RNA sequence: CAGAGGUGAAAUUCUUGGAUUUAUUGAAGACUAACUACUGCGAAAGCAUUUGCCAAGGACGUUUUCAUUAAUCAAGAACGACCAUAAACUAUGCCGACUAGGGAUCGGGUGGUGUUUUUUUAAUGACCCACUCGGCACCUUACGAGAACUGGGGGGAGUAUGGUCGCAAGGCUGAAACUUAAAGGAA
């Protein structure tokens, strides 16, 4: 449980398998499992103090157009 | 060439809307082979048989192992990598190794994982496909991610949790290369 | 025209078997199992292996007088994987190279039915 | 240590090819290697034990028997030929793999029967349950009392053709799969029951001998041979 | 006839006194594969081959019978000298005295009137539809004070330390009372 390369490659495992033997140490991540993948750290350890409605903000999509995105994204 | 070979399997009825629209490329990715295939929409099945001019002897095999991918709700790009020399099915049987029902669903979630990430690194690990189905455990890899998922499911269902494997897995990758 | 013998392709992982007998299964001609073609110890499952043990297989049942083989393709079964090895494809396709006739494919593993696991 | 030095074993090797009895189609099923007749093991007696494995489809030129393989028993050795009897019969795994499906139920049944001969036999029965033409709701399962009228049922006609039947009538009654069709209209008053098969038969004992009635079921025979010439 | 297991490779092991493979047969101890389900039964732990016996149980049907015999639980009771063993490990949800529903399914019942069934041997099916009772669940809705195998310090994330308790540096070893051998280290 307190192993820091094992749970980040599990929960890390989805978006690696999305943008990628594979690779899964940092030193051998191309661009865009990098990119999310740094992010999703960041996230991941800035949730704790940070504040919630200031951690996760939404990018800015209009009404119409972000209601079909749920929608779809139900379907 | 060879006498005849038919093989069948009969699929559920619900996968007979998704059969029906993928089954040209089955035709495709078999004619290739010169395997003929009917799918019957009346009984439910998947037949391959062996035409007059299949000169591979072992295809109808790999044919076989393809329709019952196609049952078992494997999707089709999925299951055409099974028309290959280098990869095979396995079906891990799970249901007769513990007696009570929350012990048994518990251990098999085990095995899903968390959001799905202990399977999803199964999968990245052994190169394989696993589906989680039941009280069983399907997969389609190569023939050494076999042996590591079969492993790895049977001592899931003993009570050695599947990410010691995970890290066993990846300590003999980087101890391998 | 043809006499036939049978296969008895039993393709586990770690080595393959190409062992034809003749019809009843009493008599041996040419087993010849994976390991024994090539040994580095880990390469006797290998398609090359079962390549080889399928050649000189199908050079003694021409010796012998068989032209056509029925073909036993078994796994490990029992208890255990039920699916055929990377060698049992590649034996049965070098049989069929290798100028034996091939007929009556069928997959005759131990499917254990109500097994002894606990 | 030292092993051996070999001596080619194809030498003395003796190709035997085996006749089927008459209750089949083309009855030349292929050959048979046993070791050269010589004093103390008799290659007459080497055999004889040996059953082979053959399909109904090779034994009966069509191709919807390519399951359902047979055994035939080697009995009598007569110049060069192997006469066999009937042994048993079994399916291909495939098909029955091939006929199982879920949301329904599978009724197997299996008697031990003695024959009008003293043969034993286990003789088995699959038959799964069918969905009505009309029917709606996804199951078709049968409520376990129909399962045991319908197992019932089964056992008796099954056990009805045999005892009314000897080896070679029986044979000869389950290549065209008539006893399917027996247990189909006897059943069909209970539950719909699609693709009844017989899928085994087993022997158990056999009586004796009787060489009279195996060349009654194959053909006469009787030689006068050649003579030295001097 | 010369290897077979097994492994990421190996190895312990078996093997020309024939292992592994193949065929026939016997014996043993288990187990009941697929069918197998967000299905069934059981008070729970749990229960899957066939047939029979033994008692039991539930739901339904009932213009049968008794007539308040009832509900809840502290206490107590039932179930749960040889051969040596695993359990948890990512999870979830708002509760009850509470309104209606919806689809699907299991067991019973009533009605309809088509197809599979079928006939002067007994009775007995299967499916479709509506209604209804009772279950295992699932998807929703509306409306309520819902108060009055034992041992416990006090939030999360950090930062500093002239306090107290520890652990820790030196410096070629031999080699100190001896400026000392051999050998080793380092460069």
């Amino acid at each position: 449980q307190n192993d820091l390369e094992l749970q980040q490659f599990l929960r890390e495992s989805h978006l690696l398998s999305a943008f990628n033997g594979i690779v899964y140490q940092d030193d051998q991540v191309i661009g865009k499992a990098r990119s999310r993948t740094l992010e999703m750290r960041l996230n991941r350890l800035s949730r704790v103090n940070g504040h919630q409605d200031k951690i996760n903000k939404l990018e800015k999509v209009p009404m119409h157009i972000r209601r079909g995105m749920i929608d779809k994204h139900v379907k | 060439f060879a006498e005849e070979s038919s093989f069948m399997t009969l699929f559920p009825k619900y996968r007979e809307s998704y059969l029906k629209t993928i089954w040209n490329d089955v035709t495709r990715a078999l004619d290739k082979h010169n395997i003929a295939c009917v799918l019957d929409l009346v009984e439910g099945s998947m037949t391959v048989k062996t035409t007059r001019k299949t000169y591979d002897p072992a295809i109808i095999l790999k044919a076989r192992d393809l329709i019952k991918l196609l049952a078992r709700s494997v999707p089709f790009p999925q299951a055409v990598k099974i028309l290959q020399d280098d990869m095979a099915c396995d079906v891990i049987k799970i249901g007769n190794f513990v007696t009570n029902k929350e012990r048994f669903v518990k251990r098999r979630q085990r095995l899903v994982g968390p959001n799905g990430n202990t399977l999803k690194a199964l999968e990245l690990l052994t190169k394989c496909y696993i589906l989680v189905q039941g009280n069983t455990v399907s997969a389609m890899g190569p023939f050494k991610g076999l042996k590591e998922v079969r492993r790895v499911v049977e001592d899931c269902m003993k009570n050695i949790h599947p990410i010691y494997h995970i890290k066993e897995l990846m300590i003999k990758r980087e101890l391998a290369k | 025209s043809q006499v036939f013998g049978v296969a008895r392709i039993y393709a586990s992982f770690n080595d393959t078997f190409v062992h034809v007998t003749d019809l009843s299964g009493k008599e041996t001609i040419a087993r010849v199992t994976g390991g024994m073609k090539v040994k580095a110890d880990r390469d006797e499952s290998s398609p090359y292996a079962a390549m080889l043990a399928a050649q000189d297989v199908a050079a003694k049942c021409k010796e012998v007088g068989i032209t056509a083989v029925h073909v036993k393709i078994r796994a490990t079964g029992g208890t255990r994987t039920k699916t055929p090895g990377p060698g049992g494809q590649a034996a049965l396709r070098a049989l069929a190279r290798s100028g034996l006739r091939i007929g009556r494919i069928e997959d005759v593993t131990p499917v254990p039915s109500d097994s002894t696991r606990k | 240590g030292q092993k051996k030095r070999v001596v080619d074993p194809f030498t003395r090797k003796e190709w035997f090819d085996i006749k089927a009895p008459s209750t089949f189609e083309n009855r030349n099923v292929g050959k048979t290697l046993v070791n050269k007749s010589t004093g103390l093991k008799s290659a007459s007696d080497a055999l004889k034990g040996r059953v082979v494995e053959v399909c109904l489809a090779d034994l009966q030129g069509s191709e919807d028997h390519s399951f359902r393989k047979i055994k035939l028993r080697v009995d009598e050795v007569q110049g060069k030929n192997l006469l066999t009897n009937f042994h048993g019969m079994d399916f291909t795994t495939d098909k029955l793999r091939s006929m199982v499906r879920k949301w329904q139920t599978l009724i197997e049944a299996n008697v031990t029967v003695k024959t009008s001969d003293d043969y034993v036999l286990r003789i088995f029965a699959i038959a799964f349950t069918r969905k009505q033409a009309n029917q709606v709701k996804r199951h078709s399962y049968a409520q376990s009392s129909h399962i045991r009228a319908i197992r019932k049922v089964i056992s008796e006609i099954l056990t009805k053709e045999v005892q009314g039947s000897t080896l070679a009538q029986l044979t000869s009654k389950l290549i065209p799969e008539v006893i399917n069709k027996e247990i189909e209209n006897a059943t069909k008053d209970i539950f719909p029951l699609q693709n009844i098969h017989v899928r085994k038969v087993k022997l158990l004992k056999q009586p004796k001998f009787d060489v009279g009635a195996l060349m009654a079921l194959h053909g006469e025979g009787s030689g006068e041979e050649k003579g030295k010439k001097v």
